[PDB]
RNA sequence: AGACUCUGGCAUGCUAUUCUUAGAGGGACAAGUGGCGUUCAG
């Protein structure tokens, strides 16, 4: 009871009682003291003012400690030697504790260390327990480190239940020792582990991690002690599947090996590959847990040590002699752990030979073709599981290189005309479509275009050679290779002079070959989405651009096809090209617009057209266009109407260049415009308009509330449009009208109130209108939530309530959304003031708006029920809405790969193996684990004319 | 004359949008208007649904 | 709704603070009668409410003590419900614009004599009498005296052994020094006779309307209390109540001389007070300067 | 939107079966489902054109060796009738 | 915090028919794009 009061020593003596007499701190406490330290040894009271004395003494008496260290030191040793030879507990753990933060603070200091520290194998666990935490703060808060470190040593060599407790001293505290006192500490923590005891062997591999673990400088630990303790290591390991202290022993390794690296790179590659090697052997363990250590630590090792050094290293042959032949080597240890020996753990093998292609591939090329062959052989397996991982492999290695040095090493077998119709390496093709990223152009074009023109032309010669089952193959397979387009467009390191060669080719391919034509826009815009960061690739581009303009656009213009993805990359591609023959193309198409000899369908295409050229002109031909399309705001076709506000939304899009160049000269034209088409729009034409009436607000002038509240009504119109993009605008443009007018005033909750009062109206009127305004404060009572002043919300709400009172059904539930947002926004302290009467006029709604409003009202009082108390919201309810609280309540008690077979699918244990018996199976064979296997191996009525009946 | 804009016609709804345009200037030239907005909402609503 | 007390007693607003605790209003949804609220928290720095249910239970039965209704724990608190009862004594001093007449402080001195009787009858000591801590009762009560706050009550003798609790020096003051004793401010052990001569303290308090050491102003709270203690024994007895019977003055005198075990006579008090009452030929109509400035409205 | 099950299930063994005469775009694959099921449904026709076009536009960016031996198999069926 | 059933906006189309009709047939399926995503559900 009074340990928990404020005024214990639980919380004020640490706070106010350190102030002694006004000013903190005076040891006069303790030096007055002294009295009940000596000839007295009554319990309770030495162990109480030893606990405040350790508490006060932190707060750094620090020229004090140092003047009178001392007689403290003399006080406190008299104390230690009295209390050793009586045996407490309580006062000789204060006393330890403040005699810790003594010499925390701090040729005696060394005697008093030594009496510190002499009592960490004292027996009971309180004694011991301050003690070490106190050796610990002293030396980590230095010259003592030597004594502790030869104690240590000698209170291990004399030693069997205290070893622990000097290992836990040594876990804890070997990063703060000199070099040559860690070798010798690790030259008696192995001859400790010359004993076959497990707890030793455990805590003294968790001292070796702290100490890996911790990154000791070269003071602390040299390279060739790490290389040498490294290799002192490997003569244990434990058995194979002990996995208590395997575990450990890989830990240790690998942080061993990780500091090696970071003191001296070269020395830790070169000793990398016995590791490697004793991983792959270790990954043939039963145990998951160990094998995901060793993939774990393997890949630590890849990303961390081995990846950032290969600038360095270089390119690896198989002659090569420096850290690049360990790097080899380790290569050789991860492609021997591919063989049919492991079979179980080929999915954490895969992954690791993943990240190894990701990280080594671009200089471990010349050897990494053999174990490529070998993974292309193990998926010839019947029944594979890990095609998946198998695949991602193969996709890391070509990210890492590119389908030339892969086809190099495992070629497709699809050049030309086959025999048989089961192509064996056709995952490739996916493949390289999915992980193409860092290649170069030249070699899909002097692989790709006459391969798959052959197989094109193969395939349509089967067509008509009545073949119709090949020719359908072929032509999914030159598609397949030609979606290999956009991979290519990635990031080309030769795309400045191998786009001159595909040029045309692409050109035909969108022009007279529609069955590609998507990817190939796709590839365009692919190409453009990251491939002009360079100035000559971009310069490249546009010198193609000047040609690739009219193809795209009687592409586009055609009647009927892809068109819309044909205008993304019309509108990247314009964005991305000069401003001229923008100009030239923009009078074209004027041309073409104004000229009536054109059809309703070609003068839209052409009017979507301008709409892509639009932002990308310059100031004379943007003013021109407008111009043109001033006219045409009145029109009654809904389209031309609809395309015409298109291009004013994206001239006045553009927040930069001429676009704003031309708003600012023509910002009176185009508000007078505005407001001057405003009483003609059509329906569809509300969606662009409001978003061109957007991107005129957000750089409105402070002289221009007129227009503003000009456009009020058609905004909250527009709240309530049938478009759901028109109504999302209308959101917008009155959220950004509210910020615009935060711009002209210095008082915001005035300012705000003003736009309120520009917008209150709407609840007076017609019943549409009214729940247009509703809506509308809904939206807006959740934008500036505390802004307009809580109170006039509360005004609002009450207002609600009345049109809560309302008979239609659109006013009613813009009244429950309004009320949910105010639930949800404003404070519960001003809601306990306003629940009776909102709730009141809940009560009394109807019966039928009761039941079909069922979902918003149990929303409602769900949502009072959690911010207030039940039986008051039972109070004031009638009687049936009782029935569905209780349930409320109830629920309150209540809420505490790319195969066709795989696709069409109705929707200890891993390590078991199926051999297959033909020739004798021969294990030594490289080729065996083809025939070992990873799993086992192995409705509606028709009708008379034949077709299904679907119900 | 149906509350839903989605059923009924374009020009009817240039027509709502005219005349409440034109009573949003009406009331906004209000004097009653200019004092104690929210206080004439509330008196306006309060006469409007004791009609109903 | 937002708090229910007991399962059938609705929460109303606070009419005080206790010395342990909040003082609230509360109605019962069952009858409807009228209750009193104490509150307090269940980590704070005093937790002496089941103290005090033990206090109010023992001391049940006699007059003058509010009859027990419920004691609980209720989310974060613990809250004792007791009868509803009426103001203070303080607060009739303010209502009447300070002023006491001689048969209304002796209607005051003879229900707090009645009091302190039942209290040390029921082997109790209060150490903290105050005009606050005096309530007055209501309906037909209306002419009771009742006797609140058991927070800083203690024992003071044994049932069985007849043995008070032994003599010791340097105690806190507990209770407010405007009517604290000459021995509860040097730190003497309170007893009974601290008791009534708190209780003419009070008495003296009513009867002047105002203390010479009262609104006193010094250092600190010690330094306050120890002046208003030499100023204590400065004043004489006979100079307190000056122009005034000498009933009080050897009523002071004659607890002030008082033993530690001594039993005093209550009924020689009563008998010396109602001697002093006929011979100023009174009666005991209950018609209090409160009582009749509602007559008077 | 969601899909039911008998939408998703009619689906796979309309592939199942006629593979080989659908398409890869919303046109092909609502002409088929109208010249080859009943589907007396507009809106569960509008459905399951959409799904076997979700189902083409999965199915070709695999490997071609499944789909040639669907091919083969579906054109031994045809044969043996 | 309704994956229940039916269903609207547009037809210068068929039916006695571009302005009014009332039967049928179309049209919308998340269909297309870009990001986030277990790379598939979303």
């Amino acid at each position: 009871a009074a340990h928990k009061e404020i005024c214990a020593v639980l919380a004020a003596v640490t706070e106010v009682i350190r102030s002694q007499g006004g000013k903190e701190t005076e040891t006069e406490y303790f030096a007055a003291l002294m009295t009940t330290m000596e000839a007295v040894e009554s319990p309770e009271s030495l162990a109480a003012v030893a606990y405040l004395l350790n508490l006060v003494l932190k707060r750094v008496p620090s020229p004090v400690l140092i003047k009178k260290f001392s007689d403290t030191s003399k006080a406190f040793m008299d104390i230690m030697s009295a209390q050793a030879s009586s045996g407490s507990t309580s006062v000789l753990r204060w006393v330890l504790s403040c005699l810790a933060t003594l010499l925390r603070k701090q040729p005696v200091t060394l005697q008093v260390y030594h009496g510190l520290l002499s009592f960490t194998v004292h027996p009971k666990p309180k004694i011991r327990k301050a003690a070490q935490h106190g050796v610990c703060s002293v030396l980590k808060g230095h010259p003592a480190a030597i004594s502790t470190a030869k104690f240590c040593i000698q209170e291990i060599e004399k030693s069997a239940t205290t070893t622990l407790h000097m290992l836990t001293l040594l876990k804890d505290l070997l990063p703060c020792f000199p070099e040559g006192l860690v070798k010798s500490c690790s030259e008696t923590l192995l001859r400790v582990m010359t004993l076959s005891h497990v707890l030793v062997t455990a805590c003294a591999m968790q001292a070796f991690h702290s100490l890996f673990h911790a990154r000791p400088g070269l003071s602390t630990l040299s390279a060739e002690l790490n290389a040498q303790i490294i290799t002192a290591l490997y003569d244990y390991v434990p058995s194979e599947n002990d996995l208590q202290p395997l575990l450990a022993w890989l830990k240790v390794m690998e942080k061993a090996h990780i500091n090696l690296v970071r003191l001296q790179w070269d020395l830790g590659l070169g000793h990398l590959p016995r590791f490697f090697g004793t991983a792959v052997t270790c990954l043939l363990s039963p145990h998951s847990q160990v094998l995901t250590a060793a993939t774990q630590s393997l890949k630590e090792i890849l990303k961390e040590c081995v990846a950032p050094h290969m600038a360095d290293i270089g390119s690896v042959t198989s002659s090569a002699s420096g850290p690049a032949q360990s790097v080899a080597k380790m290569f050789r240890a991860v492609e021997e752990g591919l063989t049919y020996k492991f079979h179980a753990a080929w999915s954490s093998v895969l992954q690791l030979l993943c990240v190894f292609f990701e990280a080594c591939g671009r200089q471990a090329h010349p050897v990494m073709r053999k174990c490529l062959q070998s993974l292309c052989d193990l998926r010839l397996s019947p029944h594979f599981p890990h095609t998946a991982a198998l695949d991602q492999a193969v996709g890391a290695a070509v990210t890492s290189m590119g389908p030339e040095v892969v086809l190099q090493a495992v070629p497709l077998e699809i050049d030309g005309s086959e025999e048989t119709l089961d192509f064996p390496r056709s995952w490739l093709l996916p493949v390289i479509r999915d992980h193409v990223q860092e290649t170069r152009l030249g070699f899909f074009t002097t692989y790709f275009l006459p391969l798959a023109n052959t197989l094109k032309s193969k395939a349509m010669d089967l067509a008509q050679a009545g073949s119709t089952v090949e020719s359908k193959i072929y032509d999914t397979l030159q598609w397949q290779m030609w979606t290999l387009l956009p991979g290519f467009c990635t990031r080309p390191t030769d795309v400045a002079i191998s786009f001159k060669g595909l040029a045309r080719t692409l050109g035909m391919a969108i022009s007279e070959r529609p069955d590609l034509r998507v990817t190939v826009c796709q590839a365009l815009r692919t190409l453009i989405t990251k491939g002009c960061q360079a100035e000559a690739d971009r310069a490249e581009v546009s010198r193609f651009a000047k040609n690739f303009l009219p193809i795209l656009f009687n592409l586009y213009g055609q009647p009927v096809a892809p068109r819309r993805a044909v205008l993304e990359t019309i509108r990247t591609y314009l964005t991305i090209t000069d401003t001229q023959l923008v100009n030239s193309l923009l009078e074209k198409a004027s041309e073409k617009v104004l000229d009536p000899a054109s059809s309703d369908f070609t003068r839209l295409s052409v009017l979507d057209l301008v709409v892509a050229l639009a932002p990308c002109a310059d100031e004379a031909a943007i003013s021109k266009l407008y111009s043109t399309i001033r006219p045409y705001l009145e029109s009654k076709a809904h389209g031309v109407q609809k395309k015409a506000y298109r291009v004013l939304e994206e001239v006045c899009a553009s927040p930069q260049g001429p676009g704003a160049l031309f708003v600012q000269s023509h910002l009176e034209d185009l508000k007078k415009t505005l407001l001057d088409s405003l009483r003609s729009t059509s329906s569809p034409a509300k969606r662009p308009r409001l978003k061109c009436l957007l991107h005129i607000v957000r750089k409105l002038s402070a002289e221009h509330k007129e227009f503003i509240t000009a456009l009020i009504p058609e905004v909250i119109l527009c709240t309530k449009e049938v478009s759901v993009g028109a109504r999302k605008n209308a959101f917008a443009l009155l959220v950004e009208m509210g910020h615009a007018f935060l711009r002209f005033g210095s008082n915001q909750e005035e300012a705000l109130q003003c736009y309120l009062v520009l917008i209150y109206p709407g609840l007076v009127g017609a019943v549409t209108m009214v729940s247009c305004s509703i809506l509308a404060l809904t939206h807006l009572l959740f934008e500036f939530k505390g802004l307009m002043g809580t109170s006039t919300v509360e005004q609002l709400l009450e207002n609600v309530c009345l049109l809560l009172a309302s008979r239609t059904r659109d006013v009613v539930k813009s009244a429950l959304g309004f009320i949910k947002v105010a639930v949800t926004v404003m404070d519960v302290a001003h809601l306990a003031k306003h629940v009776q009467l909102v709730m009141e006029a809940i009560g009394k709604l109807s019966d039928d708006m009761r039941r079909h409003f069922r979902m918003k009202l149990r929303n409602l009082f769900t949502k009072f029920i959690r911010k207030f108390g039940f039986e008051l919201v039972k109070r004031l309810l009638p009687e049936e809405y009782h029935r569905v609280l209780v349930n409320i309540r109830k629920a309150e008690a209540r809420a505490k790969g790319d195969s066709i077979e795989e696709i069409l699918a109705d929707s200890r244990q891993r390590s078991r193996a199926w051999l297959k018996e033909d020739e004798p199976l021969n294990f030594l064979d490289p080729k065996v684990a083809q025939r070992v296997l990873a799993t086992q191996p192995g409705g509606f009525k028709v009708s008379a004319d034949g077709r299904l009946i679907i119900r | 004359r149906p509350s839903e804009l989605s059923r009924m016609s374009a020009a009817q709804r240039q027509q709502l949008l005219e005349e409440e345009r034109t009573r949003f200037q009406e009331l906004l030239a209000s004097p009653a208007y200019r004092a104690s907005p929210l206080v004439a909402i509330g008196q306006t609503l309060a006469r409007q649904m004791q009609l109903e | 709704a937002e708090f229910i007390v007991g399962g059938k007693y609705k929460l109303g607003r606070k009419i005080g603070s206790g010395s342990f605790g909040d003082i609230y209003l509360a109605t019962n949804i069952t009858n409807g009668e009228e209750v009193a609220v104490k509150l307090e928290s269940q980590k704070a720095r005093h937790p002496q409410l089941h103290y005090e249910s033990k206090l109010y239970k023992i001391l049940q039965g006699g007059v003058g003590i509010p009859h027990i209704r419920w004691y609980g724990q209720e989310k974060d608190y613990n809250v004792l419900v007791m009868d509803l009862l009426g103001p203070s004594l303080e607060d009739l001093f303010n209502f009447c614009s300070r002023r006491f007449t001689m048969k209304t402080v002796l209607m005051l001195a003879d229900q707090m004599i009645s009091r302190i009787e039942y209290v040390h009858t029921k082997n109790f000591i209060h150490r903290d009498i105050k005009p606050d801590n005096f309530l007055m009762g209501i309906g037909r009560h209306c002419n009771k005296l009742f006797l609140i706050d058991f927070g800083l009550a203690k024992k003071y003798r044994d049932n069985r052994t007849r043995q008070h609790i032994p003599y010791r020096e340097d105690k806190n003051l507990t209770g407010t020094a405007r009517y604290a004793s000459i021995n509860a401010h040097l730190g003497i052990e309170q007893s009974r006779r601290d008791d009534m001569e708190s209780l003419g303290y009070v008495l003296m308090y009513f009867n002047r309307t105002s203390l010479p050491w009262q609104g006193l102003k010094a250092a600190t709270k010690k330094q306050k209390y120890e002046k208003i203690s030499e100023k204590k024994m400065s004043t004489p007895v006979e100079v307190l109540c000056k122009g005034f019977p000498a009933e009080f003055a050897m009523y002071l005198n004659y607890c002030r001389g008082l033993r530690f075990e001594e039993a005093p006579d209550y009924m020689y008090l009563r008998q010396l007070f109602r001697i002093l009452f006929r011979t100023l030929n009174h009666q005991y109509d209950y018609t209090f300067d409160w009582t009749m400035l509602k007559q008077k409205a | 939107r969601v899909r039911t099950k008998t939408v998703k299930k009619a689906a796979r063994v309309i592939i199942e079966k006629y593979y080989t005469r659908l398409g890869n775009d919303f046109h092909t694959n609502k002409r088929v489902c109208e010249e080859i099921a009943i589907i007396p449904s507009k809106k569960l026709r509008n459905k399951i054109a959409g799904y076997v076009t979700h189902l083409m536009k999965r199915i070709q960016r695999g490997p071609v060796r499944g789909i040639s031996i669907k091919l083969q198999e579906e054109e031994r069926e045809r044969r043996d009738n």
